């Protein structure tokens, strides 16, 4: 067959919740080791600390999650992303897209037209 | 290296992370979660954050062992670089 | 669904089932010389799992600004010196949603779409997705149509090769026969730009038959140029066949199985290459072909040179496919007789009620396919194509996916590549023959 | 791989021929390695093209064959009277494959049934003839009019003012064009 | 003054007066876009100033040497008349010995690139049933 | 920053606010915007979907301005400041005006006076006639009709014309800028400025363009900001000592100057403008300016007053300074010394 | 051109007319006129010429340009009909709505086809009247 890339993990399920447990603190783990790469490569004028902020946000919007199946697809996706940012196959567009740099009130929302 | 050498640099770093809930419960024996107060994430950082401080790579196996500051000394110890 | 949530019996793998070999008749621990050492972790001293994360063999971006990209391949290479240890295509550059496009379009609205997959066969697309539809309708095209049809797909077959073979020759360096080829096809685009009024994207072959007649004069002056093609075929074959750079450039090259390819989803020239006789219009004959006599090239080597050799007898084949097309031109209408289907004659949507209101539901609502689904396939010019589509009974299609022979082929990349110097992969690019508009559609 | 049933006759290749049953001479396998003897043949079949008629034509000043069918610019008809063909059915704003056709009707002063609007965006059409294809009163027409490259793309978004415009100008071929290629409709 | 001196200042001048034509007369905007590598469109890994592998460099160490050859044969080729035949087998004697060497490059296969990208020996015999 | 602006004539404009394809509403006129700041009022007014009238000289200079702004949008006319019929084609559409118009170095068909005093004459005379509601005029820091540098006096006099015809006038006057394309740390990275007349220790608080940008798009917001006047500068004081300081930390060079007395260098800088077509960076005035020291000069609006808080200069180093690290250091990581 | 050719049409066309067309259209060409458009431009035909190049325009104006060719010259120079517009009975259908001049491709000046809205807006405000208190 063809060869498998860089990074590229073979898709499995989780065997129980402390497999998934294991998994995700590895992916956590993984993610804030490569910061410091990660700006070097994509020339990332922040500094690192703010990297790994938002690897630490991305991953609590999933905390409250109560079911194998849908972890195992969010463990997936972040593999994918992983392999796909530390191949650089995605550029520095990519990379800031993903760096953001709503009203607050109802009333502030009504005045400057809905939002 | 020393014992004392590598301990002390970690009490720098643990008092110098954001939220620790407060700088003096930090020991010889203290636990992350249990004293220092922090949760999964936070603790993966500390273990990150202390391979960082000491030029080392800590494998997942034994990353996962390091919940207080007791075990990464002895760790710090058993893994010959800084 | 529900049980997923948490843990339950973990879905069966094709690794679960994986079974020892036996001892006793085993002989080798490697009977493809594909995998003979030419890959990754042939050098170095540990894998790239644990502590070789950290370094990386020489990663060059072959395309897709590059000549032999031949357009918006994105083919990243790993390089030890000049040898290919693995190669990642990347594709995607050119997909532009034409398979959720067709989803809000009527059945003739998405046809145009078709022109634009392998957009040097146009006819030939149009071709597999007016069989598709034709056969959820449940008619039968008339026989002027289906001579048409395939004689437009024999003159899309030598209009593909051309583009194909010379590109190819061109990317291992010879120039000249590129030149010459092209005014072949610049010959050649003139009877569609008289049948259709374009030079690339007729539109002409639809579900139903063809959208118009062929003008007075087409057949003779398709004929004329038929009396000189050969002598093109053989000028061509006078500079690379016996050529010895030609040869040690390409034979030995791109080296596929017979058993090997068809495990890859290979097909036409890649997969008659290594041995196999198959050919879809011989296969489950389409349109006319049943009704012409026609040969298949197939090799022996399965290499770039046999690949190279069984093109160049197609253009002999579609050129005495073509001949007969010509002698055996029925007359007849080059529409299927029904208003319901196809649009009436101006003459009669400006003359008559049932033709005027035919007219106006055809061209606004569309015509209602039965609902159903099929999987419809011919021998395009790079091997099979396909179409999936799903009819709701409405007059859109729910469904329209199209099977590119070229996706399935540049997935076989590394598989054949690895292992060669950086000028092989340009040869095997050439030699597999891609068009980007199919490849990501 | 091979059909199923009986295996093709004489299927299996003959088995291979040794160094020394290939049938040429020394000679002339020593003289064509040493001779470069195939490739001359080549650098000879480039010579005679050498001296054969080049196919090139001198553009603008020759032009490449066009058919009626052609599919150029649109323009919009007018009658033997001058009236506008055009009577706002919409069919060809439905058919279109790439949206690239608004118009907006309404009844005009005299009570007929005109456009007000009539935008084709060109830089959103495919050109595929569609349009034309379905107009009851052959208003929408392609002119054989290739030549329109413009400066920016606000000169590609045609209004009913540039369309019948081109109409006017183009007429003799659109009805030349439509005589021609009539009976095939 | 020679032809050859004045030859040397004017391929040179007309070096430097191209060259500075464009230093003077052509416009430089440069930014970051505009001074990167090319790679095709896409930015890679920087890794051109790393060790890289030549499989070819077997061929530098023969070439060094065989050009120390060539070069020690060009004085008997403007010698011959006085070489003569005594001086004709030294010579001889001298590509001889050059060429048995390189008849060991040959041999060994010294001078080949390996790339590219053996049959069954088991065969089973049939004593039908005990 | 609602949904309705009232503007000075008193025009409603409802306005649909995201993205190219919508309804800013506004129509401007930016004079001077194919140059380094106008780039930035340019992108912020046309992606916010605002008609942007913009005066051009050279037509293939003003390319990049187009990708700004949807179809129809970016509007070019080609003119001439000694063109008054063209000035006036320009802003006789507009809601506002900007005035970027300038130059460093005295040219053989304008002075210094003449592309300022002259130049703001016909715009702002031009504005006065045809009635337009706002008009954002930029004129230099240290802007004094009373300076003797031929820069901060001439613009000074300007400053002093625009309120004597269009009385509403928002004088904005910006520090030293640097960004991308700069003139401030590309020169300092660069390897022809090496001539100098002090020892590079003049000081100024230099901002950031792309907050002056900003500040000039808040200013058509903001009506209130008619009449007034804005000094727009940075968060510290520095030399250019200090600066080039910070670009040989960043492109890891070190770069060199020669300085020469001011009586000798000046009479030179004066005949290298007079005898080259482009731009040296050096003239007796220049020369003149890199002896002066920037005063911010008070009862003058700042950032604050738009209610922004400009960032320092030593942020901005490494991401507009990267592309003049020499290979070795190019991987590293930012300064952040 | 080959030396038979490019002698023989010099012969027929003379020095400098043989210099003008290697100012043009940089080859030799004799043949005979079949019209004039309505902006001068002179069209020839020589069907002893190769393929595609028995019909050829001398462009009137110096600054040449492909849209300077009358509509119904547009389809004989593109082989698109036989018969010229001399000779073509639709050149003949009086309209009166028709361009009198000639009008080209105006891109590039100022003369710029400008797109517009031909339609009025969708919907109107009220026109404030504030009755007296
Ligand atoms: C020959 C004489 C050449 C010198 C003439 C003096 C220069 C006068 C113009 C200066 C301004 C130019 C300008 O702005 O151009 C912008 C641009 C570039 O200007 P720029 O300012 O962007 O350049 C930046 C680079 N530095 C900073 C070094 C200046 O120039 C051009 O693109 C072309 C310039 C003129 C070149 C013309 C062709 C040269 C070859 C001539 C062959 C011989 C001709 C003989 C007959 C001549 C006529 C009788
Ligand atoms: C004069 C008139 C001709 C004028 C024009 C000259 C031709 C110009 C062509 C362009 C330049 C030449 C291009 C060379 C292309 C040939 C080539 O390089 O291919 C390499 C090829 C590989 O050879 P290899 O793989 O080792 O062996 C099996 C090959 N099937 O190697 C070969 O195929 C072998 C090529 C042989 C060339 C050697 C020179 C021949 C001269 C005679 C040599 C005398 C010694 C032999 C004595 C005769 C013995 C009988
Ligand atoms: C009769 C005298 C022998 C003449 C040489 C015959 C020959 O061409 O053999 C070349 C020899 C082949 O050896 P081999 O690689 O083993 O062949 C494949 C089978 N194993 O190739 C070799 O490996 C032998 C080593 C090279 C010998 C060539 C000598 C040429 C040197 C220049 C001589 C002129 C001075
Ligand atoms: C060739 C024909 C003569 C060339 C033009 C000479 C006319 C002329 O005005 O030369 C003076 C020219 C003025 O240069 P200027 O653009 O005004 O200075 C600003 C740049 N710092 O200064 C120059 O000398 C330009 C260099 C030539
Ligand atoms: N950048 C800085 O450090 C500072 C800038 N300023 C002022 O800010 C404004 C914008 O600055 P910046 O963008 O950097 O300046 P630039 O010099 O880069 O741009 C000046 C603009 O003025 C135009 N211009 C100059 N002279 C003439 C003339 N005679 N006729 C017509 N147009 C002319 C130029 O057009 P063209 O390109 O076609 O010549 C250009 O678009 C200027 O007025 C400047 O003096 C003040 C203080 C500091
Ligand atoms: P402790 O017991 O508190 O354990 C904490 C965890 C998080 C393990 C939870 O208690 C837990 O088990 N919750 C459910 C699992 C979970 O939180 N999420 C599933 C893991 S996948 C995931 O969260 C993916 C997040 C996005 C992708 C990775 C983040 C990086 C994105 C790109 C970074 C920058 C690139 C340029
Ligand atoms: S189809 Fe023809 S007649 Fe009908 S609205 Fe469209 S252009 Fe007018
Ligand atoms: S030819 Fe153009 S305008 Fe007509 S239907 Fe096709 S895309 Fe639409």
């Amino acid at each position: 067959a063809v060869q498998p890339t860089k990074f590229a993990v073979t898709v499995r399920q989780s065997r129980n919740w402390a497999d998934a447990k294991q998994r995700v603190i590895a992916a956590y783990r993984a993610w804030i080791r490569a910061a410091p790469e990660i700006q070097t490569m994509y020339s990332i004028p922040f500094p690192v600390s703010h990297i790994r902020t938002r690897i630490r946000q991305e991953f609590e919007r999933h905390r409250y999650v109560n079911k194998l199946n849908v972890v195992d697809v969010l463990l997936q996706q972040s593999n994918a992303d992983f392999q796909e940012t530390m191949n650089f196959w995605r550029q520095q567009s990519h990379v800031m897209a993903f760096f953001k740099e709503l009203p607050s009130n109802f009333i502030t929302g009504f005045l400057e037209g809905r939002n | 290296l020393q014992k004392v050498e590598v301990y002390e640099r970690i009490k720098s770093l643990l008092a110098g992370f954001d939220k620790v809930n407060d700088p003096n419960n930090i020991t010889e024996t203290a636990h992350f979660a249990n004293d220092l107060g922090l949760d999964s994430l936070d603790t993966v950082e500390v273990v990150m954050a202390i391979e960082e401080e000491f030029s080392i790579e800590i494998p997942d196996k034994d990353a996962d062992q390091i919940h207080s500051v007791d075990k990464a000394i002895e760790y710090i110890l058993r893994q010959p670089d800084a | 669904p529900q049980d997923g949530f948490q843990g339950t019996r973990l879905i069966p793998t094709g690794a679960d089932f994986q079974s020892p070999p036996d001892p006793f008749i085993d002989e080798g621990a490697r009977d493809n010389a594909a995998n003979y050492g030419v890959q990754k972790s042939r050098s170095g001293v540990d894998e790239d799992s644990v502590e070789g994360r950290k370094v990386r063999h020489y990663t060059v971006n072959f395309g897709p600004q590059h000549p032999a990209a031949h357009g918006v391949l994105r083919l990243i290479l790993e390089l030890n010196g000049e040898e290919i240890v693995r190669a990642d295509p990347h594709v995607g550059l050119l997909h532009r949603g034409t398979e959720k496009l067709c989803e809000y379009k009527t059945y003739m609205q998405a046809l145009p779409y078709f022109d634009r997959l392998d957009y040097v066969s146009m006819m030939t697309n149009e071709q597999v997705f007016s069989l598709a539809v034709e056969k959820l309708l449940n008619i039968e095209i008339p026989p002027r149509a289906k001579f048409i049809r395939t004689m437009f797909g024999e003159i899309t077959r030598i209009l593909n090769h051309l583009m194909s073979v010379l590109s190819h020759a061109m990317d291992v360096g010879a120039l000249t026969p590129f030149l010459w080829g092209f005014e072949e096809r610049e010959k050649l685009m003139e009877f569609y730009e008289r049948v259709s009024g374009a030079r690339l994207h007729a539109a002409y072959v639809r579900p139903g038959g063809v959208h118009q007649d062929i003008p007075v004069g087409l057949l003779d002056d398709i004929y004329q140029w038929a009396t000189q093609f050969g002598d093109r075929i053989d000028e061509t074959e006078e500079m690379l066949t016996d050529n010895r750079i030609w040869i040690n450039r390409l034979k030995g090259v791109g080296v596929v199985s017979a058993a090997d390819a068809l495990n890859l989803s290979f097909t036409g020239v890649m997969l008659r290459g290594s041995g196999v006789p198959w050919d879809v219009r011989k296969s489950s004959p389409y349109d006319a072909y049943d009704q012409v006599e026609f040969d298949v090239p197939v090799g022996i080597n399965g290499d770039c040179y046999d690949r190279y050799l069984c093109r160049m007898e197609e253009f002999r084949q579609s050129l005495r496919i073509i001949h007969q097309c010509l002698n055996k031109m029925p007359a007849g209408p080059v529409r299927y007789e029904d208003y319901k289907i196809t649009p009436p004659p101006r003459a009669a949507m400006k003359e008559n009620m049932e033709a005027l209101i035919h007219h106006f539901l055809l061209f606004t609502k569309g015509y209602a396919v039965p609902p159903g689904d099929t999987y419809t396939a011919i021998e395009a010019p790079k091997g099979e194509m396909g179409v999936y589509v799903v009819s709701d009974g409405s007059e859109r299609p729910y469904r329209v996916h199209i099977r590119a022979p070229g996706f399935a082929h540049l997935s076989g990349f590394d598989h054949i590549t690895r292992g060669h110097l950086l000028a092989d992969a340009v040869a095997v690019i050439g030699t597999m023959d891609l068009v980007f508009g199919e490849v990501d559609r | 791989a091979t059909p199923a049933g009986p295996p093709p006759k004489n299927f299996r290749l003959p088995p291979p021929k040794n160094w020394d049953e290939e049938s040429e001479s020394t000679i002339d396998k020593v003289g064509k390695y040493f001779l470069m003897t195939e490739m001359l043949r080549g650098m000879y079949v480039l010579l005679e093209q050498f001296f054969r008629p080049p196919y090139t034509i001198y553009y603008p000043f020759e032009k490449g064959p066009i058919s009626p069918r052609f599919r150029g610019e649109h323009a919009l008809r007018r009658y033997p009277s001058g009236e506008e063909r055009c009577i706002a059915c919409k069919l060809c704003e439905a058919v279109c494959p790439a949206q690239a056709i608004t118009i907006e009707a309404e009844e005009r002063a005299d009570g007929s049934r005109r456009t007000t609007r009539y935008d084709i965006d060109m830089t959103k059409c495919i050109y595929c003839g569609f349009c034309q294809e379905s107009c009851p009163v052959d208003a929408i027409v392609e002119s054989p009019n290739a030549e329109y490259a413009t400066e920016t793309r606000e000169e590609l978004l045609y209004n009913k003012e540039k369309l019948l415009a081109n109409g006017d100008k183009w007429e003799p071929e659109l009805a030349a064009a439509i005589r021609a290629d009539a009976p095939y409709r | 003054m020679s032809a050859m001196s004045i030859y040397i200042i004017f391929v040179s001048i007309i070096a430097i007066l191209f060259l500075a034509i464009d230093l003077i007369f052509a416009p430089h905007n440069p930014y970051k876009e505009k001074l990167s590598a090319f790679e095709c469109g896409f930015h890679s890994f920087s890794q051109s100033r790393s060790p890289f592998n030549i499989s070819f460099f077997i061929y530098g160490l023969v070439f060094l040497l065989l050009d120390l050859e060539i070069l020690l044969l060009y004085p008997f080729a403007v010698s011959e008349y006085v070489n003569s035949a005594y001086g004709l087998a030294a010579a001889l004697i001298f590509i001889g010995i050059i060429t048995i060497g390189f008849v060991y490059e040959l041999g060994h296969d010294a001078l080949k690139v390996h790339s590219r990208q053996l049959k069954s020996s088991v065969v089973i015999s049939y004593l039908g049933n005990i | 920053i609602s949904d309705i602006h009232i503007t000075r004539t008193g025009k409603p404009l409802i306005r649909i606010q995201g993205g190219r394809s919508s309804l800013g509403e506004h129509t401007a006129t930016v004079f001077g915007a194919t140059g380094q700041l106008g780039r930035y009022i340019v992108n912020r007014l046309a992606r916010q979907g605002c008609t942007v009238i913009v005066p051009y000289r050279e037509e293939m200079a003003k390319r990049h301005l187009k990708v700004s702004g949807d179809l129809g949008r970016v509007i070019f006319m080609e003119f001439d400041l000694r063109n008054t019929q063209s000035i006036e084609e320009s802003v006789r559409h507009s809601d506002v005006v900007y005035n970027l118009i300038g130059r460093d170095y005295p040219t053989k068909n304008f002075s210094l006076a003449d592309v300022h005093i002259e130049g703001t004459e016909r715009i702002v005379e031009a504005v006065a006639k045809y009635d337009v509601d706002r008009f954002i005029q930029v004129s230099t820091y240290n802007a004094n009709p009373d300076s003797t540098c031929e820069f901060f006096r001439t613009k000074g006099i300007a400053e002093k014309v625009a309120r004597h015809v269009f009385p509403e006038t928002t004088i904005v006057r910006p520090a030293p800028m640097f960004g991308f394309e700069d003139r401030l740390l590309l020169k300092l990275a660069s390897v022809t400025n090496l001539f100098t007349s002090n020892h590079m220790r003049e000081k100024f608080w230099p901002v950031h363009v792309n907050e002056v940008g900003e500040a000039l798009e808040r200013m058509l917001y903001d009506d209130s900001t008619a009449g007034q006047t804005f000094e727009l500068y940075g968060p510290r004081q520095y030399s250019m000592a200090q600066i080039a300081e910070l670009v040989d930390r960043e492109i890891y060079k070190k770069r060199r100057h020669i300085n020469l007395p001011k009586p000798i260098l000046q009479p030179l800088a004066e005949l290298i403008n007079r005898v080259l077509w482009w731009d040296t960076g050096l003239s007796r005035d220049q020369v003149e300016r890199e002896f002066h020291d920037q005063v911010i000069d008070p009862t003058a609006k700042t950032f604050k007053d738009l209610g922004m808080e400009p960032t320092d200069i030593s942020k901005w180093t490494y991401h507009y300074l990267l592309p003049y690290r020499p290979s070795t250091y190019y991987d590293l990581p930012p300064s952040t010394e | 051109s080959y030396p038979t050719r490019t002698l023989a049409n010099l012969r027929k066309i003379g020095l400098k007319e043989y210099f003008r067309q290697l100012l043009y259209i940089g080859d030799t060409k004799y043949g005979e006129l079949v019209g004039v458009d309505k902006f001068g431009n002179k069209f020839y035909e020589n069907k002893e010429e190769l393929p595609l190049r028995t019909r050829w325009v001398d462009y009137a104006k110096h600054d040449y340009d492909a849209a300077h060719i009358e509509p119904m010259w547009h389809a004989w120079i593109s082989y698109q009909v036989d018969t010229p517009p001399t000779r073509e009975p639709l050149t003949q259908i009086e309209r009166p709505w028709a361009p009198k001049e000639h009008v080209p491709n105006r891109s590039f000046t100022r003369g710029a086809y400008k797109p517009y809205n031909t339609t009025q807006p969708k919907i109107q405000s009220w026109e404030p009247k504030a009755a007296p208190r």
